[PDB]
């Protein structure tokens, strides 16, 4: 493996308009964010009330 | 329920959040608060004690 | 002013009372020279509010000073003791001075052998241009990563045991013993 | 931030050698050893332009005086 | 009480054994060989060459307007590192200003450069190519934009040799539409052991001439492996009608003394790795100020100077 | 930053990572004389728990002492003089006029001193004016084998 | 004050300890290596009290034949002569 | 008066003391102070 | 005090002149001693099951299911655990002391004087022989609070092992050395040992100091407290 | 010597080494690398069927 | 109390096992009384 | 698992007969053991980790109820047939993020690695990129950063190229100075003024 230089540069220079370049990070934080969604959606609060 | 979900790093740069924003904290008074994960016993399984 | 150097006994901001019509002041609690990188006029509310909140972001400079802590990525924390003169430092046959000198009295009783592994791997990957991969539980007891990097380095031309003959910076004449030199990743602490 | 001119270990200045080495990997198809064409005989001042992060081209896209 | 009757000083004899040869010289590189010299004197030579000769380097920076992203002190320091092409001997030292310090400038001490750039958004852009070299104009504050400002007679005294930054190509900072940096730099004579920016030589080191000598002649594969052990050139495979192959040291100077052969089990008995005790191989690399030969001559000159100064004060008492 | 010697590390047991200290100074003359004579660092060599001394040299000193002391060592006149002076530095201490040495252990084909001669020499340099030299036999740490 | 006599000097001015100001081994080691080339030197060793300052305590002990000032004088001179020989030779090498 | 920078719109606002604070062109309610030209001197260490 | 100071600066200067470093090869054993380690480990490849069958009472060629029932029956209790592990620990320790006695004095590359780590160890400077043993030979049994690795409900030491696994590899004994590296299954138990050593890691000084304030040595050499009453003579 | 011990049911679930030292040593442990938490249940009617 | 500083320590092998090397800052900020006799007069006067 | 490999790919994605989240806590019987009983759980908020089911070649998820009863091999090499029913994706999958981002972490005595995590969480690196709009109390940023020469691959995968925390130093282990004992260390003056 080599340091992704051209990747890193043509990453920085033009930020990606498609999606997050590092999905593993979003997955790493996935717990809380999905907790919030399942709160609002997923008929969670409506069950509580 | 934020205006940042689904956003690509590009428009995140259009706002003043870094390219790989994570989300996961409630912003109160400005300071990044967070609810810790805590361990409970198992759901609904009768445990011996 | 934006970017003006402050000191301790120095006003930062000035507000006056309306009724009394007298100016008050705010001094810099901190006790090190700090500048100001930007000041921010916080709209106090939804609107229709005079600027009742201001935000100053002071930038403090901390070069590596005597008494601060360094650590490789092995828990091998150290302390900046004297900042030796660059000429009194020894040198390789190529001559580049050792940017950081640590002691051999740290590795026994600390078992930080992966440090030596990382050192050799760095010495190789730097020369060839390789991003040395070091994922745990790849290298087996059949071939030690030691021997793999030893191949890398003997290909580089250096010693297989990472050693390198050094001349005393102060006496000039070489040491009786070869010396271990590599390229570790050092980050700085902030506890100081 | 920026490529640190006058490397720590070596005494060679390298700050000039950043975009000149970038457009070697970029369009010369040679791997990192294009720096050998640059003339970094050691490894010391060599390991800088190799694994230097040029984060500042991403920090600069944050002008609040962007007028837009 | 012992002098050994051979530790004597004989300027004639020392000089008659002393031999110099300049292997390679350039504008920036130099390597040469000295002989019949003790460790102390070569040590001292490296010692002066590294730090102990003065050289113009930016010291103060009067900032005028800097709205950039890089912090000011960082900008100042980074500039404080770019070299400066000017005769270091055509100057007179800066008397560091004690309290009562303001008026301590002249035109025989220091030099001033300046820069001021506001990256304007370039309107000739077709579409979005975040180069951004072509999207914006003057986005990169290089070293080629630190213009020397003459100070009186300087303009005339160096009219034959106009002073400039020796590398007009370094990128000093980076800018974007709206922001600006404006400042001027003050550069004086300073000695390396005061600040590294005053060390003129990029890299100065000397190697004791290593000697490689086999005791027993190796043969065939061991000869092949042996030549393969050390870098190429140092070992020749002996073209032997008697026997088939031996190895001999062609040029011990190309050799790196990494001591790889000694690692192999069987080779350990054949060869011994000594080093010449008296012969030195200097490798000199200045930065942009002076030519390495002038560096060498100036260094020894300064050592003579220090000898003379101690001598003069010794005469005093 | 306040600087002290290693040999005090052990007694203060401080790990020299940042652990700060209090630095006191007696005002009167009697208190300073008392600190100077009774509780001077030099008068704290045997801990009170048992007679075992705790102040003394550490990893680097014991290491290179082992190396140098080994009989395989040798020194020309240059090394011997430079090293003897380097250890002495009497001026920073005072109380001493001139340095005395020993003859070389070997003379032919060349003069050479051994590190063991060196230790003897330094021990001689501090020999009190009239205090008989030291005679002693005691086990070393490194086993003989 | 460039070079000063320290108060540990012998009455006979045979064991004086020169204290060179604003100097380090650059001159020290060369000086001593030259001095050890003098048969009339019984002792020659340099040190440094502390690197933070630039002071080098120097030492000369010699036979009662000649004192230390002349010894240091001639040693400096011989070293300068070495400098000149080196310079001359090297300069002659290149054109 | 004072001259500031509308954070988002990036527009000089020229607001005065004891005044409602907001961008005049877009309506933003956060504004930085511009950096005037102020003599500051640094060592190169 | 002077003598200490001068010896200090002395060895200091010697450090400037000579040089001393702990390079890599001072850990890599000789291939002869390397395969010595190999032979002895391959021998002890089955010691664990040996001590197991012995302590339980069955023989080494006993049926697998019989020993299975026995082991399940064993470490539902704890005393049975204590005795079993005690046996296993003595056994592994015998093996360990064995291969250590064989390798470290001569199996490694360069001999005592030139080996810079042998020096820093045997000279009392820093480290010990157990350190070179671990780094260069093996790690041994991982005594955590006495016995060893604890057994989970299914009695398997680890989801890497089968239940009622007997091999010392699953018994907290691991063979690898630091020099080459350790296997994940070993890494886990070793982490357990370390972090246990962590969680294992002054009011008396106002008790034993309270009544012991005075206790001074009066001139008559009859040591009292300051009130007048004796505590000791001489 | 309670839960503060690393009882060996964490292999791949929560990191062995990643844990502060001092008093809160052992108490707070971080998750392993890949271990997720399912947060969105599903219908299981076909499970009893 | 008064006349007692508080600082971080770093070791040093050059100085002494006895003496402690102190930065000049404290030498300035730590002072103590001294009667003046006739013979110590020149020292004290110089310090003044 | 089978319907999983179907629904993932082109196969029609019906309401899953048997979703992946559900954990099958089959508890074999034994004296003085856990009360044996099949235990199917579909509740959210459970610890669930993936491995590869060895019979098929597909993904598998289970929680800390089947672990204690499952023979999951650590290595494709370790598998003993007819008993070992699962294989770890990789031993990597046992460590956390920061502890995994550790050169040859399987070498040092574990307390060192533990200090390594606890202190490396306290490093003077970049805390992010968008600093201009951070209203925090105290942040810390280091000016001249570079990625290591030695690294685990996941340091590139996880996008750690965008938060360097240190540099790469020319280290030489040597007892030369005499000031670097009791763990102490020296810093080359030149490399320090040069922007260390
Ligand atoms: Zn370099
Ligand atoms: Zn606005």
């Amino acid at each position: 493996m080599s340091f992704q230089t051209l990747e890193r540069e043509r990453t920085f220079k033009n930020p990606p308009k498609d999606g997050t370049s590092f999905p593993d990070l979003q997955k790493a934080v996935k717990p809380h964010v999905d907790s919030f969604n399942a709160l609002t959606n997923a008929g969670l609060l409506n069950y509580a009330v | 329920r934020c205006h940042l979900e689904g956003l690509s790093p590009a428009e995140l740069i259009a706002h003043k959040e870094e390219s790989e924003e994570m989300g996961g904290y409630f912003i109160v008074n400005g300071i990044e608060k967070l609810i810790r994960m805590l361990i409970l016993p198992k759901r609904n399984h009768p445990t011996a004690i | 002013f934006i970017g003006i150097k402050l000191e301790d006994g120095d006003p930062i901001v000035a507000y006056y009372d309306e009724s009394t019509g007298q100016n008050f002041i705010e001094t810099y609690h901190g006790t090190e020279p700090g500048f100001v990188d930007e000041v921010r006029l916080l709209g106090n509310d939804v609107g229709d509010s005079e600027c009742q909140q201001i935000h100053v972001k002071l930038r403090i400079t901390r070069s590596p000073i005597i008494g601060d802590k360094f650590s490789s990525r092995h828990g091998q924390k150290g302390i900046c003791s004297q900042k030796w003169p660059t000429v009194d430092m020894p040198f390789t046959e190529s001559g580049m001075q050792p940017d950081i000198i640590i002691n051999p009295h740290a590795f026994p009783s600390r078992m930080t052998i992966g440090m030596f592994i990382e050192s050799l791997a760095g010495k190789a990957g730097a020369c060839h241009g390789l991003a040395q991969d070091s994922t745990p539980f790849i290298y087996s007891e059949q071939q030690t990563a030691a021997d793999y990097f030893g191949e890398q380095l003997v290909k580089a031309g250096y010693n297989y045991h990472g050693n390198e003959p050094m001349y005393s910076g102060i006496t000039g004449q070489e040491m009786k013993a070869d010396i271990y030199i590599g390229v570790v990743y050092y980050q700085r602490l902030r506890h100081m | 931030m920026i490529i640190p001119i006058r490397c720590f270990s070596c005494g060679k200045v390298i700050g000039d050698k950043w975009d000149t080495y970038l457009t070697l990997l970029q369009e010369d198809n040679t791997e990192g050893e294009a720096l050998d064409k640059l003339g970094l005989q050691r490894y010391c001042c060599r390991r800088m332009i190799l694994t230097h992060v040029d984060l500042i081209e991403k920090l600069l896209c944050y002008n609040p005086l962007s007028k837009q | 009480y012992y002098f050994d009757e051979d530790n004597i000083w004989d300027l004639d004899k020392f000089k008659k054994n002393l031999k110099v040869s300049i292997t390679s010289l350039d504008q920036e590189t130099m390597v040469f060989e000295i002989s019949g010299i003790d460790a102390s004197i070569a040590n001292a030579f490296r010692r002066i060459l590294i730090a102990e000769i003065p050289t113009l380097a930016f010291e103060f920076v009067y900032i005028i307007n800097n709205t950039s992203i890089i912090q000011d002190e960082v900008l100042s320091h980074r500039i404080g590192l770019v070299p400066i092409s000017a005769d270091p001997d055509m100057f007179k030292w800066f008397q560091h200003p004690l309290p009562g310090q303001e008026a301590t400038h002249t035109d025989y001490d220091t030099v001033v450069f300046s820069l001021n750039k506001k990256c304007e958004f370039n309107k000739n852009a077709a579409t979005d190519e975040k180069d951004p070299k072509r999207l914006y104009v003057n986005s990169e504050v290089y070293s080629g934009d630190l213009i020397w400002k003459p100070q009186g007679r300087q303009e005339e005294r160096f009219a034959d040799n106009p002073i400039r930054v020796v590398n007009p190509d370094i990128v000093v900072a980076k800018l974007r539409p709206g922001q600006e940096i404006d400042l001027e730099a003050h550069a004086i004579l300073g000695i390396g052991q005061d600040h590294a920016k005053f060390s003129p030589v990029a890299t100065a080191s000397y190697r004791l001439l290593p000697t490689i000598h086999i005791l027993s002649p190796i043969e065939g594969e061991d000869a092949v492996k042996f030549q393969k052990c050390f870098p190429k050139g140092v070992i020749e495979l002996e073209e032997g009608p008697d026997g088939k192959k031996q190895a001999r040291v062609a040029d011990v100077r190309k050799d790196t003394v990494s001591r790889e052969c000694l690692r192999h089990p069987e080779f350990a008995d054949k060869v011994q790795l000594g080093r010449v005790r008296d012969h030195y191989l200097f490798s000199v690399e200045s930065t942009g100020i002076m030519k390495p030969d002038v560096l060498f001559i100036k260094s020894i000159a300064v050592l003579k100077s220090k000898c003379l100064a101690v001598k003069s004060s010794l005469q005093n008492i | 930053t306040i600087r002290m010697h290693y040999a005090n590390c052990n007694s203060y047991n401080a790990d020299f990572d940042g652990d700060e200290m209090n630095m006191h100074f007696p005002q009167s003359t009697n208190a300073r004389s008392e600190a100077q004579f009774i509780a001077n660092t030099d008068s704290q060599y045997l801990v009170p728990t048992s007679g075992d001394p705790l102040r003394g040299l550490i990893q680097d000193h014991v290491v290179m002492g082992v190396w140098l002391t080994c009989k395989d060592t040798f020194y020309t006149r240059d090394e011997y003089q430079q090293l003897l002076f380097q250890a002495l530095k009497p001026d920073e201490t005072g109380m001493y006029g001139r340095i005395k040495t020993l003859p070389p252990a070997i003379q032919r084909p060349g003069i050479y001193w051994t590190g063991k001669q060196i230790i003897s020499s330094v021990l001689l340099n501090l020999k009190p004016s009239d205090r008989p030299g030291l005679n002693l036999k005691s086990k070393a740490k490194v086993p003989g084998k | 004050e460039k070079i000063i006599i320290l108060p540990g000097h012998s009455a006979d001015l045979t064991s004086v300890t020169f204290q060179i100001q604003k100097e380090d081994h650059t001159l020290g080691n060369s000086l001593r290596y030259v001095i050890m080339k003098n048969p009339e030197v019984e002792f020659c060793g340099y040190s440094i009290p502390h690197p933070s300052e630039a002071k080098m305590n120097f030492r000369i002990q010699t036979a009662p034949s000649t004192t230390a000032v002349d010894v240091l004088r001639k040693g400096l001179d011989d070293l300068i002569d070495l400098c000149d020989a080196v310079t001359e030779k090297f300069t002659e090498q290149l054109p | 008066t004072m001259i500031y920078l509308c954070a988002d719109c990036g527009a000089r606002n020229t607001i005065q003391a004891k005044e409602v604070i907001r961008c005049r062109e877009c309506g933003h309610r956060v504004m930085y102070k511009m950096r005037t030209k102020r003599m500051v001197q640094f060592e190169a260490r | 005090g002077r003598l200490l100071s001068v010896l200090s600066r002395l060895f200091t200067a010697y450090a400037q002149m000579r040089g001393f470093t702990c390079r890599m090869d001072d850990l890599r054993l000789d291939e002869q001693g390397d395969n010595w380690r190999r032979q002895l480990l391959e021998n002890g490849k089955s010691f664990g099951l040996e001590a197991a069958s012995e302590y339980v009472g069955l023989s080494t060629d006993s049926p697998i299911a019989l020993l299975n029932a026995n082991l399940e029956e064993v470490y539902r209790d704890d005393e049975k655990l204590q005795g079993l592990d005690a046996a296993m620990k003595g056994k592994m320790n015998g093996l360990t002391s064995s291969i250590i006695n064989k390798c470290i004095p001569d199996g490694l590359l360069t001999k005592f004087p030139y080996n810079h780590m042998q020096t820093m160890t045997v000279s009392g400077a820093k480290g010990s022989n157990v350190n070179v043993s671990q780094i260069s030979c093996l790690l041994g049994q991982q005594e955590l609070e006495g016995r060893r690795v604890p057994l989970m409900v299914s009695g398997k030491s680890l989801p890497s092992f089968v239940p009622y696994e007997t091999s010392a590899k699953s018994g907290g004994f691991i063979a690898s050395r630091f020099l080459t590296g350790i296997a994940p299954q070993e890494y886990y138990f070793h982490c357990m040992a370390g972090r246990e050593g962590l969680i294992d890691t002054g009011y008396l000084q106002r008790c034993l100091m309270k009544h012991l304030e005075g206790l001074c040595v009066q001139y008559d050499h009859t040591v009292r407290d300051s009130d007048g009453s004796i505590v000791q003579f001489h | 010597t309670t839960v503060r011990k690393l009882l060996p049911e964490a292999w791949g679930f929560m990191c062995p080494v990643h844990t502060p030292d001092g008093s809160p040593c052992g108490l707070l442990n971080h998750l392993a690398r890949k271990c997720e938490i399912v947060t969105h249940p599903s219908d299981v009617s076909q499970i009893p069927s | 109390v008064n006349y007692a500083a508080r600082s971080v320590i770093s070791p040093d092998p050059n100085i002494e096992t006895n003496e402690i090397g102190v930065p000049p800052v404290f030498a300035t900020k730590l002072t103590y009384p001294e009667p003046v006799t006739l013979y110590n007069f020149n020292e004290m006067r110089n310090a003044v | 698992i089978e319907y999983a490999v179907k629904l993932r790919n082109g196969t029609a994605t019906e309401p899953a007969k048997v979703p992946l989240d559900l954990e099958i806590g089959y508890v074999p019987p034994s004296h003085n053991g856990q009360y044996p009983g099949l235990y199917l759980f579909s509740n959210p908020a459970r610890m669930v980790r993936p491995v590869k089911h060895i019979s098929t070649g597909e993904l598998d998820m289970l929680g800390p109820f089947e672990q204690v009863y499952m023979d999951i091999a650590c290595f494709p090499k370790e598998i003993v047939p007819k008993v070992s029913t699962h294989v770890e994706y990789s031993p990597t999958n046992v460590l956390s993020i920061v502890a995994n981002m550790t050169p040859f972490s399987d070498f040092n005595q574990s307390p060192r690695n533990m200090y390594q995590c606890q202190m490396g969480k306290q490093t003077m690196g970049t805390p992010g990129t968008a600093l201009r709009y951070r209203t925090d109390n105290k942040l810390y940023r280091l000016q001249t950063g570079q990625t290591p020469v030695v690294r685990p691959k996941l340091h590139n995968t996880y996008g750690l190229d965008h938060y360097p925390n240190g540099t790469n130093a020319v280290v030489a282990v040597i007892s030369y100075t005499g000031y670097d004992m009791e763990d102490a260390m020296i810093l080359n003056k030149s490399a320090h003024e040069r922007g260390f």
